[PDB]
């Protein structure tokens, strides 16, 4: 099934600043009151980060993955979905599929035949599934975080990497309370799966699944650089400052 | 008067302060040079221990042999030259004594 | 640091024989 | 100990610091995680057939019990070259995630399969990492995949645009433009197919002949582990320091209740050193520290040996309260011990001074110790 | 001078030097780990096949 909606939308294509954002934990390691530097691929600080607002209709536009993609989500009752990976994406060569559908996450990696405006309702995303060598099931990660009613919006904060060959996800869940930019603080990400694709993606879409709700997320272009940690003495990352922002840092 | 001044700033004893603090940071990083690879496949003596045959495991433990030997010296060498200079103001405290 | 070999050790004379010296010495200086 | 230290057969006044003291272990603890189904491994290595070399498939192995020894003593693979791990220590070191790399090739780009070599399969369609660590596994099959008319269903990827990245697999099919105009359609003048077909017969030499591959990808110990050995898991005991095995992590220190809190996705936590520090059971969510059990310096104290022969003994940095479980039962580097009999025992500072008397009468300090305390050899 | 004569397969000629693992190397013969001296091997089907 594909319906072929209208245009692009407007360009609501603007830029807003990512203050301290970007940063996952880098190992499978505990560690406690050590300011440790890991060299490796990370969001550096106030980066020109892309923005967009789901501000009506829209669609999700194609992005590259130039040394791999941060990822951020400001949310609301859950309108993230997943994401969209890909090279070519029009079957001739093999690209990555994620859908959170109402059971629960499915990843599958095909060559699949993406449809030229995927959306959701309908799983409207695909036409053929031709080739596979991958397919997995879970259970949903729509873990809606505490507060409930939605108090404080939700920050979902992502980051997906194709090193050698190995498609690593980290994830993180807090409760956020600024109108529209992203709020002040720290934190960092709980690595999640590490999924063995093997495919060279290029570019990446997004799901955004369709019903009153708005919501608006970030792009960030992960780099190879250094950055101090600051553990507490907990084990969890309280500070971060860059590597190569600035002469003081 | 120096009673008072000396309870005031604390950039007096700097010349205490940078002898604690020199050995602090050298001794520091003759224990942080333990997590260096030295050109081996890993770091921990035990993993190597526990991997590879007899031959091999003693091969890669050479390479973590010269590094570490190589650290110690290093150490020493830079603590005897460090003893000389606090000998040679120790002389001089003698002298003024 | 004590974990892998590195060992601090005391000092001969303790800070409190030491400050016996720095008495003795400014008494005989006053006196 | 001082005068062969001294390499010497005369001792002067004084004291000596001879080989350190350190207590050895007393038992062997093994904790691994109480997993008892078998590995498919059979699944793999007599899969009834394997994809191309172009098309390579992987399987996930986890949740069972694997036994490589079996493997290492069949005389049927012809080459097998390990990189960072041994089939000897197999049964017992463990795996954080098994995954079987299967595949077809020619006899003569063997060599190729190993990281860091070149040729038209090693740098098209199959390459291992600069860094690998794994065991490759590589034996003939003619005899079970050879066919008299010629097997057509094995091809490799010959032209691609640029090299390909570690362990990427490449699917398309798209015609290789190698004249410089372009093309499209089925096929051209110079406008290859990526594919290249092989021809086994039983005619063919060695060499040329099909060696049926399977490759392993593991990782180790820096991830929760989850897969290895048949090797039977024992009790713990505690505040004995015992040459303990979590996991494949070896080791030898006194475990005491700890108090750190390990994320699901941590099992360990190191120190400045880059050693471990605390370890959680593979069998119950509890979390301990690992110390190491006590150790020091051994100084004797001895007068001029002309004038007599008996000695004293001080321990550095030592609490004398652990020496009376110095008992001489269990090994000990230093092998004399008579000298612990005790009422001849004092408390410094410095350590705890054995074999000397202690008194009240104050005297110029002949042999220091420390902090203030000298012995002499007086009547 | 110490001539020890024996007969294997060719496969398992590998594990006659010093520190190889195997069925013979483990069962009947290991050389020490800091052997010296060394061994002379040949194909001798067609004398003792
Ligand atoms: C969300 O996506 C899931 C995967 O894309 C999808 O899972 C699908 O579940 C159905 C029913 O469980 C499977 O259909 C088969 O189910 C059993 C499995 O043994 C068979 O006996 C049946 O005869 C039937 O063939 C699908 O196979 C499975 N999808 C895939 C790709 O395997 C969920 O249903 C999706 N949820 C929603 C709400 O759309
Ligand atoms: C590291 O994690 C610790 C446990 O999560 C946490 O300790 C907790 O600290 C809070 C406040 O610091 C304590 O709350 C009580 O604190 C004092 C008593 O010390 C009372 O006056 C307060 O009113 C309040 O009742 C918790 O009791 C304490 N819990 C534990 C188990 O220690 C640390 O604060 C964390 N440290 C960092 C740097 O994040
Ligand atoms: C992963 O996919 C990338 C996209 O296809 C691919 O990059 C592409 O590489 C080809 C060949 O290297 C380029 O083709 C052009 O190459 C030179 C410039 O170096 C031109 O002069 C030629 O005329 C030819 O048109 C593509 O331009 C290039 N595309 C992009 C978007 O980078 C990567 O090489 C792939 N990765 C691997 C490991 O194969
Ligand atoms: C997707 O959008 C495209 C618009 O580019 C639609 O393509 C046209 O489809 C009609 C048939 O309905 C053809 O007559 C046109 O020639 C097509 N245009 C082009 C440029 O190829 C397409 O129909 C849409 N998808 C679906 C499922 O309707
Ligand atoms: C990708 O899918 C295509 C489409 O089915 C496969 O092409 C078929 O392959 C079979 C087996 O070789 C042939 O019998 C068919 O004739 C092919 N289809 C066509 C239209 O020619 C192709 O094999 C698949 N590739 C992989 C690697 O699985
Ligand atoms: C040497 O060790 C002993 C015991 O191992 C220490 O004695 C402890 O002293 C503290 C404080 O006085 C008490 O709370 C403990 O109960 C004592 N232990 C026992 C087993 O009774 C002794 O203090 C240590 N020596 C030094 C110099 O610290
Ligand atoms: C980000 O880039 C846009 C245009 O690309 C520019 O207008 C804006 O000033 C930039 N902001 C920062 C903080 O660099
Ligand atoms: C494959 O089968 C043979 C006999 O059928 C058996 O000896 C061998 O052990 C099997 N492979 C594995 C990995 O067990
Ligand atoms: C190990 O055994 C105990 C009791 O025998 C059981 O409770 C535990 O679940 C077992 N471990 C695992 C990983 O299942
Ligand atoms: C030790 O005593 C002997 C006599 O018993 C004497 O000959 C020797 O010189 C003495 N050693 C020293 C260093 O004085
Ligand atoms: C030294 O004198 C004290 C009295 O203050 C006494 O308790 C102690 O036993 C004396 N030392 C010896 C070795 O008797």
């Amino acid at each position: 099934q594909c319906v072929n909606l209208t245009t692009r939308t407007q360009l609501p294509s603007a830029y807003t600043n990512s203050f301290t954002r970007g940063v996952y934990y880098p190992d499978k390691v505990f560690r406690s009151s050590v300011l440790h530097s890991t060299q490796d691929l990370f969001l550096p600080f106030f980066s020109n980060v892309t923005w967009f607002h789901a501000i009506k209709r829209f669609d999700n536009p194609v992005l590259p993955f130039n040394d791999g993609v941060y990822f951020a989500s400001t949310e609301k009752s859950n309108i993230i979905r997943g994401w969209i990976f890909g090279t070519t994406l029009d079957s001739k060569t093999q690209s990555l599929l994620i859908v959170n559908n109402a059971t629960n996450a499915v990843i599958k990696v095909c060559e699949f035949q993406f449809c030229n405006d995927p959306f959701l309702g309908e799983f409207r995303v695909y036409s053929s599934a031709n080739n596979c060598t991958f397919e997995y099931v879970s259970q949903p990660f729509l873990m809606d975080l505490e507060g409930k009613q939605g108090n404080f919006k939700n920050l979902r904060e992502f980051v997906f990497k194709n090193i050698d060959g190995y498609f690593k996800i980290y994830s993180k869940h807090t409760p956020i309370n600024l109108v529209r930019d992203l709020p002040q603080g720290f934190s960092a990400l709980e690595p999640l799966v590490d999924l063995p694709i093997g495919i060279n993606i290029t570019r990446f879409q997004t799901l955004y699944r369709s019903y009153a709700g708005a919501a608006a997320y970030y792009v960030g272009y992960l780099q190879p650089r250094t950055f101090l940690l600051k553990y507490n003495e907990n084990g969890t990352i309280t500070d971060a400052v860059d590597c190569a922002l600035d002469p003081l840092s | 008067k120096i009673q008072d001044s000396l309870s005031s700033t604390p950039s007096a004893l700097g010349k205490l302060q940078d002898v604690v603090n020199q050995n602090a940071q050298a001794l520091n990083t003759l224990v942080k040079q333990l997590s260096s690879n030295f050109g081996a496949i890993s770091s921990v003596l035990n993993d190597i221990l526990s991997r590879l045959d007899p031959p091999e495991a003693e091969v890669q433990i050479d390479r973590l042999i010269t590094g570490r030997l190589q650290s110690l010296q290093t150490y020493v060498t830079q603590q005897l030259i460090r003893a000389a200079e606090i000998r040679a103001s120790a002389n001089l405290a003698a002298i003024k004594m | 640091q004590k974990f892998n070999g590195l060992t601090v050790l005391p000092p001969l004379l303790t800070d409190e024989m030491i400050a016996q010296y720095t008495s003795a010495l400014l008494a005989g200086t006053i006196t | 100990e001082t005068k062969c230290t001294l390499k010497s057969f005369t001792v002067e006044k004084g004291i000596y610091q001879t080989s350190n003291f350190r207590v050895q272990p007393t038992e062997s603890i093994v904790r691994f995680p109480n997993i008892t189904n078998l590995c498919p491994f059979g699944e793999v290595f007599n899969a009834t057939r394997f994809a191309s070399v172009y098309a390579w498939n992987r399987k996930r192995i986890s949740n069972c019990v694997a036994d490589y020894s079996v493997l290492y003593n069949s005389a049927s693979f012809s080459t097998f070259k390990c990189y960072g791990v041994s089939p000897t220590k197999l049964n017992d070191l463990c795996f954080t995630n098994v995954y079987a790399d299967s595949f077809v090739i020619r006899g003569d780009e063997v060599r190729q399969i190993a990281p860091g070599q070149t040729g038209k399969i090693a740098d098209y369609n199959y390459k291992l990492p600069d860094d690998f660590t794994g065991c490759v596994i590589a034996w003939n099959s003619n005899n079970l995949d050879s066919k008299v008319g010629g097997n057509y269903n094995y091809l490799y990827r010959l032209f691609r645009k640029s090299n390909l990245k570690p362990f990427e697999r490449d699917i398309s099919t798209e015609i290789y433009q190698a004249g410089n105009t372009p093309c499209n359609g089925v096929k051209g003048f110079n406008c290859y197919f990526p594919l290249q077909s092989y021809g086994f017969q039983p005619t063919n030499g060695v060499g040329y002949q099909p060696y049926r591959v399977v490759v392993l990808s593991f990782e180790l110990l820096h991830a929760p582990a989850t897969v290895c050995g048949p090797k039977k898991s024992t009790n713990l005991v505690k505040n004995k320091c015992v040459n303990f095995n979590f996991n494949g992590l070896t080791g030898t220190g006194v475990l005491t209740e700890s108090n750190k809190k390990f994320l699901p996705f941590q099992q360990f936590g190191r120190d400045i050193a880059d050693t471990t520090d605390a370890v959680r059971d593979p069998q119950t969510l509890e979390i301990l520290d690992i110390t190491p059990c006590s150790f020091g310096g051994v100084s004797v104290i001895t007068p001029g040996t002309n004038t007599s022969n008996q000695v004293a003994v001080l321990y550095q940095g030592v609490n004398c309260t652990e020496v009376p479980v110095a008992i001489h039962a269990d090994q000990l580097t230093p092998t004399w011990r008579v000298y612990s009999t005790g009422s001849n025992v004092f408390q410094t500072r410095a350590g705890c001074l054995i074999g000397a008397e202690h008194v009240n009468n104050s005297y110029e300090c002949d042999i220091p110790i420390g902090a203030g305390i000298c012995a002499s050899y007086q009547t």
